[PDB]
């Protein structure tokens, strides 16, 4: 019962899920910053 | 006679390679090779070397094999690459000579009459001079003693021609000491000298003990030479020298004193100049 | 598509460098060449242990200069002594020209590469490498069919700009256009440095020799005279203490002159020479009777 | 059996180089190199020294030093690598081996493979196995099957060389 909940949350199932639910729900990455870098790449090893 | 056998850096760096080539798999004693080099007035120049298949047995100390054709053919190639080198002797990294050295030296006498064997103590890294050069002489021992083969000793010194010198200097480039010396390194040069003089004197003591305890033969010669060194001592207690030593020690202290004062006035002047510097900037901040 | 990561290194043993430099200076007016013996330990490292000179011939540094009879026999004889290494590349000097490969050299390199895709080619200018600097760049032909892809085809790595930057005196003779340099790193190890340290090592006797007092007194007298004149300026330089922007005075009179540089600089020399000499004097008085 | 990506070095064994010591005339060296019941026995003693040579530098992963289950199979195997000269029995015991191996009874079986330290064998040109005893302490030991598993190291065969591009008689 509850211990099964305790095991479920000590192993880290919940933290990642909530931590996953956070980042997915609160995500905001300015893709514009990458674009000016992708177009500014001179095709050098900076593609990596 | 050969006044010196100047061993170039490249040879002792190929021998080291030669020792590693074999000892890594075929664990064995001394590795024997041939020593090429150009002659001089009397100082034999060792400029290169190569290995010769050499196998020996601890039994009978004369079941060996120093290949002839390999020695002949190798040199056949090298005189093609460089023609200023002639076979001049052999090298073995076994620190202590063997009973097989005389017989094998007679062989290398077949390629160079004035053959000099240079023992490179590849394994040790110690006080210094990892080369010991030997010749072959058969004399009546003037002073009424049996004749025999024996290896006479020839002074060895390690030098470098221009090309190898440039490579060596860069090759270290991480442990080389400053050439200027400085007070730190000069003093270490003396703790090093004291350690040697003791070390050389201790080898002398052990041998003198050996002759004293009989375990070794009284040379009757070179034995009294050590007696020569024992008379060449200074006897400083002499008054006329004792006065003359204080004068030069006093002659120098007045220069270290003048040197000391200059370094002090400069020191104070630098603090006064600095005390003004931070103070003036201190007021100027406001 | 395999690629020579810039991290790839051509390890040069302490033996090879002395022997390669020795050969170069041996025929310095002309150009010398020889095969290098080593192992391709893996993709990112080409290790060269020994080098053996291929005899100078009128052809020069070209494929023809590689005498197959000389090389086949020499290899055969080095295998008995305990060096069963494989021909890992070739080297040739360049009497002062630089560290670059000419057209004819390129054709050679393409030949060596025919037998193994990693046969590195080096240079070794015995005239420029005259001091602590050793001008020896390694090179591997960048096959011309890889113009579609990236030249110097490296991948994840970061030691490309390290240990060197593209030398100008070579970039003009075809680099990153037909030949690329490979980082050269020397595999000096203990038991080899120690034996080379003996080149200029002094001895036990040195350090106890007391110099000679006749030229020591002259030297002490000489330097004290020279420092004296330098004090005269020190008095004039300080006693002037002119305050017309003294910070600017200390920068408009900088010519390696009186104030300090020709000052205690001599004090260190004068005081080091005496202290060492004196300490040697007293040590000898104790050790030798 | 064999591991992934590695091949037996039977094709790479230089018949010219290989030589056994103490091999009996009736059962010679060639017998133990065939995957048959034919085997090799040591005539003068249990000690045997079977050396092989490879055409080009090979690498070593796993040798199969199989032996008869009568007890005359190998027990202690000393391996040397790239020996400049042939080995001597007296000097072979003295010298330190590249990998001192204590065969166990499980190894001698027909299916047994003995793993070697892959790191130590990277440029082997000639390997010498030294059988220092057989399981049953019998007068003569036996090697039912013996071959090496690894990969071939690409060697630059300078004998071929041959110009591939360019014109002859061209100088610097
Ligand atoms: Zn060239």
């Amino acid at each position: 019962d509850q211990t099964l909940k305790m095991i479920k949350i000590l192993s880290g199932e919940m933290a990642i899920e909530l931590h996953l639910q956070f980042l997915i729900r609160n995500n905001n990455t300015d893709l514009m910053i990458l674009k000016n870098t992708k177009d500014a790449v001179r095709n050098s090893v900076c593609h990596t | 006679a050969v006044q010196k056998v100047v061993v170039h850096p490249l040879v002792l760096l190929s021998v080291v390679d030669h020792f590693n080539r074999i000892g890594k798999v075929g664990n064995q004693k001394r590795v024997v090779g041939v020593l090429l080099g150009s002659w001089q007035k009397k100082v034999l120049d060792v400029s290169n070397s190569f290995a010769v298949p050499f196998d020996e047995d601890d039994k009978d100390d004369s079941v060996w094999f120093l290949d002839h054709d390999y020695l002949e053919n190798m040199y056949g190639m090298f005189k093609k690459v460089n023609a200023r080198e002639r076979i001049v002797g052999w090298y073995h990294t076994g620190p202590k000579l063997h009973k097989n050295d005389i017989a094998i030296n007679e062989l290398m006498k077949r390629y160079c009459p004035n053959s000099v064997l240079v023992i490179i103590d590849v394994k040790p890294k110690d006080l210094g001079l990892p080369t010991e050069a030997y010749i072959s002489v058969e004399e009546v021992h003037d002073d009424g003693t049996p004749t025999s083969k024996t290896f006479e000793h020839v002074t060895s010194e390690i030098g470098a021609e221009e090309a190898e010198e440039v490579g060596v200097e860069h090759l270290l480039r991480d442990i080389k000491d400053t050439t200027v010396g400085t007070l730190s390194q000069r003093i270490t040069n003396q703790v090093h000298g004291l350690k040697g003089l003791n070390s050389k004197l201790l080898d002398i003591r052990s041998y003198l003990e050996k002759v004293a305890t009989g375990k070794l033969p009284i040379n009757h010669q070179i034995i009294y030479q050590l007696q020569d060194v024992f008379n060449l001592l200074p006897d400083v207690s002499l008054q006329e020298f004792v006065k003359a030593f204080y004068l030069k020690t006093n002659d120098q202290m007045v220069v270290v004193y003048l040197a000391s004062l200059i370094r002090s006035v400069v020191a104070l002047h630098n603090l006064i100049n600095n005390k003004i510097a931070n103070r003036d900037a201190e007021k100027k901040e406001g | 598509a395999p690629a020579v990561d810039t991290a790839e290194q051509v390890y040069i043993s302490s033996l090879a460098l002395l022997k390669m430099l020795k050969h170069g200076r041996a025929g310095v007016p002309m150009e010398v060449m020889g095969l290098m013996l080593g192992e391709f330990v893996d993709d990112y490292t080409v290790r060269v242990i020994d080098v053996f000179a291929m005899p100078q011939s009128g052809t020069g540094v070209s494929v023809e200069a590689v005498d197959p009879v000389f090389q086949a026999k020499m290899l055969d004889m080095l295998k008995q002594t305990g060096r069963p290494e494989m021909v890992v590349g070739w080297y040739h000097s360049h009497p002062g020209f630089g560290c670059w490969l000419s057209g004819v050299d390129i054709n050679t390199q393409q030949s060596f590469e025919a037998l193994s895709e990693r046969a590195v080619a080096v240079v070794v200018d015995p005239i420029q490498s005259v001091k602590g600097k050793v001008v020896i760049d390694a090179f591997r032909l960048i096959n011309a069919n890889m113009m579609v892809l990236g030249h110097e085809p490296r991948q994840t790595t970061s030691n490309l700009g390290h240990l060197n930057k593209p030398s100008i005196q070579a970039l003009i003779h075809g680099l990153n256009r037909h030949y690329y340099s490979i980082t050269i790193n020397y595999r000096k190890n203990e038991l080899e440095q120690k034996m080379l340290l003996n080149l200029h090592k002094k001895s036990w006797m040195e350090g106890l020799t007391l110099q000679d007092y006749s030229e020591h007194c002259k030297h002490n007298e000489s330097v004290v005279k020279e420092m004296l004149e330098l004090a005269k300026n020190y008095n004039k330089a300080v006693e002037e203490e002119d305050k017309m922007t003294p910070e600017q005075l200390a920068i408009k009179n900088v010519g390696k002159q009186d104030p300090k540089r020709h000052l205690e600089e001599h004090v260190d020399v004068l005081m080091t020479s005496n202290i060492v000499q004196c300490l040697a004097a007293m040590l000898d008085t104790v050790v030798f009777k | 059996d064999i591991p992934k990506g590695y091949m037996d070095l039977m094709p790479f064994i230089n018949k010219a180089g290989c030589e056994c010591l103490n091999e009996s005339d009736e059962h010679g060296f060639d017998n133990c190199l065939r995957k048959d019941t034919t085997f090799l026995e040591s005539d003068c003693d249990e000690q045997l020294l079977i050396t092989v040579a490879f055409n080009q530098p090979v690498k070593l992963y796993s040798m199969k030093f199989q032996g008869p289950d009568n007890g005359q199979g190998p027990k202690y195997v000393k391996i040397f690598i790239n020996l400049p000269r042939s080995m001597d029995f007296e000097e072979a015991e003295r010298s330190e081996p590249t990998q001192a191996l204590e065969l166990t009874e499980d190894d001698i079986k027909e299916d047994g493979i003995v793993p070697l330290r892959y790191v130590k064998f990277q440029n082997v040109n000639s390997v010498t196995i030294f059988v220092q005893s057989n399981q049953g302490e019998e007068e003569t030991t036996r090697i039912s099957y013996f071959t090496f598993i690894g990969t071939p190291v690409q060697a630059t065969n300078m004998n071929d060389f041959k110009r591939v591009v360019g014109k002859k008689g061209e100088s610097h």
